[PDB]
């Protein structure tokens, strides 16, 4: 129902790092950039910090059937927009990492900064109608630019730690999904690596339309 | 000769080649093996994009080496 007030068309974005990275830049945020994982666990060491994970994969109707938490830091922690149109999701990925990064690396940047403070505190639902609505948002979304019902959509959602949880923030959901809790000496990745392995089997094993990105601090 | 392209989740595509083959008719092979059209994939070799119009000899590539395959899928 809230679709029927988004307004302007979103085009769809090509899992390429290059393009997220000008991305980031477009939407006044700097700091970071985007770096592609080749093969799912090659050596990424040399990437680190990683700030979150974007992970493109055919939509399946089985998404609709995934158990999620009822963990109480997903509400008190974690920034959240769902989506009201599908082909925002490329943005509404990239924007549900970024509004959960607090790292000195990262400065978000005046126009996310206020978008975050406006709408911190408003329902996830209306979070992401107020980022469908954004002309700033879209102008810099379209610049780089279909049932799920019939299985041919391809997908991005965003993995990234908050505190000691690990979370997979799916624009389609209400809300995200706790993945398990890391640490105190653990690392972050292994959890979002081990929830991306889940869903690839999903598919059979001659499935490879799949992409996987690490945000980083730019080098 | 035999050359290998792997992916992201780990499977192995193994194609017949000739080592004056350009980028875009392994593309092609790829697409007959697997059904992704050649729009949608990347080649890398030694850390390398591999342009269409260039040959398999042209980035050295030989018998038997291996190749990444990467996505570019519009989501
Ligand atoms: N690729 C555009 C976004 C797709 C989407 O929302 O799939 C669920
Ligand atoms: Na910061």
């Amino acid at each position: 129902p809230l679709g029927s007030m988004a307004e302007g068309n979103w085009c769809l974005i090509e899992s390429d790092p290059g393009i997220f990275t000008e991305m980031i830049h477009g939407f006044g945020c700097t700091g970071l950039q985007v770096e592609e994982l080749v093969v799912l666990d090659e050596s990424i060491e040399h990437l680190k910090p990683i700030h979150g994970f974007i992970f493109l994969f055919r939509w399946l109707k089985k998404e609709m059937r995934k158990e999620v938490d009822d963990s109480p830091q997903t509400c008190t922690d974690v920034y959240f927009s769902q989506q009201v149109i599908q082909n925002a999701c490329a943005s509404q990925a990239l924007i549900n990492l970024l509004l959960n990064c607090d790292h000195p690396d990262v400065d978000l940047g005046p126009t996310l900064k206020e978008f975050k403070d406006f709408t911190y505190d408003l329902d996830s639902a209306s979070r992401g109608l107020c980022l469908t609505n954004s002309e700033k948002i879209r102008a810099v979304h379209n610049s780089f630019g279909q049932k799920l019902d019939e299985e041919d959509v391809f997908h991005f959602v965003t993995y990234v730690p908050v505190n000691d949880g690990v979370y997979e923030l799916d624009g389609l959901r209400a809300a995200p999904l706790r993945l398990g809790t890391v640490a105190s000496d653990g690392d972050w990745t292994e959890v979002a690596i081990k929830a991306i392995k889940e869903k690839i089997k999903n598919y059979g094993e001659s499935e490879v339309r799949f992409n996987l990105m690490a945000v980083i601090s730019d080098q | 000769m035999q050359i290998f392209v792997k992916t992201l989740t780990g499977k192995t595509i193994t194609l017949e080649v000739e080592p004056s083959d350009t980028i875009e008719n392994v593309k092609a092979k790829i697409q007959d093996k697997e059904g992704i059209p050649p729009d949608q994939q990347r080649l890398i070799f030694a850390g390398k994009q591999l342009e269409d119009g260039r040959t398999l000899s042209d980035y050295n590539i030989q018998k038997e080496s291996t190749l990444h395959l990467v996505l570019r899928l519009r989501g």
